[PDB]
């Protein structure tokens, strides 16, 4: 999965 | 609300105490009754509540990726028929998720959004309504499913659009609204285009603004900036 | 009970299906809604019932001991008074530890134990008996707390006795059982000689019985083995 | 902490 803060 | 006979104070306090404890499910709870007690949150206090509802629901969402990938396999040409039993449970997973999102989307609309005039805390909290719709449309398919991508789209727009008038290119609030926008052009609204275009114009600004910051607030931007060039290497 | 109206097999599978998602506390409760249809359980079902509940109170042990941390530093003598919070959320936990630990010794004496005759069964309960006794001594203050370190001592030294009649030494729920009544011994009655000598004696008999076994067994074995030798590292 | 099964 992306990265999302 | 369960926490409607507990001081604000001892609630932030019980919250960030939970957190030390890794019980996530708790601080959101802790900090869904500070919310309730009516007075706007301060920078802190945000944080600590998006950390708190972030975890839980990133939980379940791992749950329900791992129900839903053993449904898929489950309903392929060649399987053993297993029974309702992995429907019913990714369905009971996602509820439960969906209510989650419900309660956060509640606690935003209900009156954080509407009380936030300045920029850090407007913007964060326009950015956790995207979030928390990028969740639902995770999730959904119903005759809804594109009323709940917009609904996500939407928020995420009111945020970028501030963001760019109202703070810095390197403001970390600014760089993780378009990180996630960029993630969810990416999965949600079939634009990966407009995910990358996002995410390396996000970079680029932000490069050209770092000159501008203290040792501490360098290293905050970077981490970001290191996140978004994690996804355009994944991307690209 | 909530699982009343659902299949015992469905809820055997959904244990499984949140076991891969990771839901222990849902595990736990599919579990116990299969206990409570009243058939005995088969060894693989007696080893999901156990994995769900040490899990669910491993985590909360877990957070018992990072409060009970932190407020036994709020008390020391130079400290901030931080006010009733940190024993009010300590004792949150507790309750809570507590009560999962009330719910499994209660699934074991209504009526697991009674009907387990096969020492396989029977030995698997009396170390859980052993084991849930075991955590709600850790917390344990009050004016039973003595009777709470015997009823554990009870329970495991019943399962020692037909162990060592019943099963071979390399027996992996015998040797489990030696390793936690060990740990007990250690943690909870103040016998580091004890604790000491049942881990070496134990891991000296299944090294001598290891002969007899496959190579699978013989894996399963000295896996527990290894984990004597290593408390035994610890403590010496 | 000991290691318990
Ligand atoms: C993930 C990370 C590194 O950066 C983010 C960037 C943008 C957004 Cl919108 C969200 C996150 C972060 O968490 N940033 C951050 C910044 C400022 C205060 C806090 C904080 C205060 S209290 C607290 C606590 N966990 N008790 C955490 C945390
Ligand atoms: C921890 C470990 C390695 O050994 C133990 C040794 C003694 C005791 Cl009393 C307890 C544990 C273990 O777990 N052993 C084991 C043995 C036999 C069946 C299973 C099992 C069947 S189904 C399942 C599942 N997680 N779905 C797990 C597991």
């Amino acid at each position: 999965f992306p990265a999302t803060v | 609300g369960a926490m409607g006979s507990m001081e604000r104070a001892s609630l932030i306090q019980k919250a960030k105490l939970a957190e030390q404890a890794e019980r996530y499910e708790d601080m959101a709870a802790f900090m869904k009754g500070a919310v309730e007690k009516g007075e706007e949150l301060s920078c802190e206090e945000r944080n600590l509540l998006s950390v708190a509802y972030k975890n839980v629901v990133g939980g379940q969402r791992a749950a329900w990726r791992v129900l839903s990938s053993i449904e898929q396999k489950s309903n392929e040409e060649g399987s053993e028929e297993k029974g309702p039993e992995v429907r019913e449970y990714r369905e009971k997973v996602e509820t439960e998720l969906q209510g989650v999102c419900d309660t956060v989307l509640g606690l935003l609309d209900s009156h954080l959004i509407k009380e936030a005039g300045d920029a850090e805390s407007r913007v964060f909290y326009l950015k956790m309504k995207g979030d928390y719709y990028r969740y639902l449309a995770e999730v959904a398919t119903g005759d809804d499913k594109k009323r709940i991508i917009d609904s996500a789209r939407s928020a995420y727009q009111e945020a970028m659009d501030i963001s760019k008038k109202e703070m810095p290119p390197t403001n970390p609030i600014r760089l993780g609204l378009a990180l996630n926008f960029s993630v969810f052009h990416y999965e949600i609204a079939n634009s990966p285009e407009e995910a990358i275009s996002l995410a390396k114009t996000t970079f680029d600004e932000a490069m050209a603004d770092l000159h501008t910051l203290s040792e501490d607030s360098y290293k905050d931007s970077t981490l970001i900036m290191q996140l978004l060039r994690d996804n355009l290497t994944l991307w690209t």
